[PDB]
């Protein structure tokens, strides 16, 4: 009933928001934080310390400020929620590429313009 | 998916918990409740954002009881069907490859997996490998597979993993 | 009652009929429309054998009755029932036999996709691909039954999958003379 490629989701994931891996690193940085204060209070389960290895592994982005400037970019372009975080994601090098893993993009915007998006990214992703 | 989305949970809280702090105990108790369970719905849920609002406590006639209805943001992962994710092989096996995708899990059957990939049992890590060497699948890599389906039980979901697509696999 | 409609009804009636209904066909080939109560003494059939084979017959459409009721000589009412040959009814009727088998055809392709082959010994029941990862151990290691605790096999499902395969090539020989009387049929 629900399908990634075919942009079909269920009346629950409508207006849901879509947090990439280092926005969702930040709030569970900051959960963290919140952690170590107030001593003596419930320590998180081991589900929090898998999912913040794993965003924190593939973490595009190690500067807030460059995250807010991403979000920002992609804000003006029309994209959908969804296909935003896939895109910040991912980060498919050609756009070639990101047209074969989303099938749903094709047509969306045009193939040269499609690469540039692609690049500028690339621009702010930081290379460690 | 990451998914920031609205919960709804009701509490019940003991008697004993009333008087002073009894909104805190409620907080509290939440986190303990919703984190480290697992719904079909909403797939398994990390860890509670905030709280947006705690309804009214409605006393259960001759229990003693009060339900308080929380609503809190979390942020959860659902496995898609048709959906390409980056996976972390866990164990790697002839039957089958295990995979661990944040608090999910994953497994990948033999079937699934390309014709030219060979179990290699010789090897002391076990590991897939093709003749030529090009690609090599071992442990803790970063693979990436497509989620054939999706299966919720006993409040745990695991999806099969399928390397036929191209782009997918070790890359 | 081009003879091309005569042919592709006999055709048929033999091929998945009995030797009774195929008789009965053959009187009103000759005779446009035929008494029942003609029709039982030529065949020398039983009342009630007679009716199951026409009931059969109108129940697939091949056929039509219309009742008359006149006065007999000696004032008795009389019931006849007057049996005769639809043609455009009937061919419909064919051709809705065929497509079911056609599409059923088409149905089993995708059947064979969606069988279960991996079955527990002991309890003997068969579950599908899909099923079996949820019944797996990781402490064993392999396939298990819940109900059993038993290992499960998936090498008995295979060999009947092969015997559907043969009657599809075989199906569309046999009917090629239906499907060119149908063409034939259309004017
Ligand atoms: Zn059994």
């Amino acid at each position: 009933e629900e399908d990634a490629s075919q942009l079909i989701f269920p009346k629950e994931f409508e207006t849901a928001e879509t947090l990439l891996n280092s926005e969702v690193h930040m709030l569970l940085e900051h959960r963290k934080q919140q952690n170590e204060s107030a001593e003596d209070e419930q320590e998180l389960s081991e589900v929090f310390m898998k999912t913040l290895n794993y965003t924190a592994r593939f973490s595009r982005f190690k500067n807030r400020e460059t995250i807010a400037s991403v979000r920002s970019l992609l804000l003006q372009k029309k994209l959908h929620k969804f296909e935003l975080a896939c895109l910040a994601n991912l980060c498919p090098e050609t756009a070639e590429e990101s047209k074969a893993l989303i099938p749903s993009l094709e047509g969306r915007f045009e193939d040269e313009e499609l690469q540039q998006i692609l690049d500028d990214i690339q621009t702010k992703r930081s290379f460690q | 998916m990451f998914y920031h989305i609205s919960l709804e949970h009701e509490i019940l809280l003991h008697p004993r918990y009333f008087g002073p702090n009894l909104l805190n105990t409620v907080k509290q108790k939440l986190f303990t409740e919703v984190e480290g369970t697992c719904t079909g719905k909403y797939g398994f849920v990390i860890a509670v954002t905030t709280i947006d609002n705690i309804g009214a406590g409605v006393i259960q006639p001759g229990r003693g009881f009060v339900l308080y209805p929380v609503k809190y943001k979390a942020i959860v992962f659902r496995p898609f069907k048709g959906e390409v994710v980056d996976a972390v092989v866990t164990q790697v096996n002839k039957v089958g490859l295990f995979t661990e995708i944040g608090p999910m899990s994953c497994f990948i059957s033999r079937h699934s997996i390309p014709s030219e990939m060979e179990f290699d049992p010789n090897s002391n890590p076990p590991c897939y490998k093709t003749m030529d060497e090009d690609i090599v699948i071992q442990q803790d890599d970063e693979i990436r597979l497509k989620i054939v389906g999706t299966r919720v039980d006993k409040n745990d979901i695991f999806a099969i993993g399928s390397l036929m697509d191209d782009y997918l696999g070790l890359v | 009652v081009p003879a091309a409609l005569k042919r592709l009804a006999k055709y048929v009636i033999r091929g998945f009929y009995g030797i009774e209904h195929a008789l009965a066909l053959d009187i009103l080939i000759r005779n446009s429309c035929v008494k029942e109560e003609d029709m039982l003494e030529l065949l020398k059939f039983d009342r009630k054998q007679l009716r199951s084979v026409l009931n059969n017959l109108k129940g697939d459409k091949f056929i039509k009755c219309r009742m008359r009721v006149e006065t007999a000589a000696d004032g008795k009412t009389t019931r006849h029932n007057y049996y005769f040959i639809n043609y455009r009814t009937l061919v419909n009727v064919v051709k809705y036999k065929l497509d079911h088998m056609r599409r059923r055809i088409e149905t089993d392709e995708r059947d064979s996709t969606n069988r279960a082959s991996f079955k527990c010994p002991v309890c003997s029941s068969t579950f599908t691909d899909l099923e079996a990862n949820q019944l797996f151990d990781p402490m064993t290691g392999t396939f298990r039954c819940t109900f059993c605790h038993t290992e499960v096999e998936e090498d008995e499902s295979a060999m009947p999958k092969k015997d559907a395969r043969t009657l599809l090539a075989r199906f569309n020989e046999q009917i090629e003379p239906i499907y060119a009387l149908l063409r034939e049929t259309e004017d």
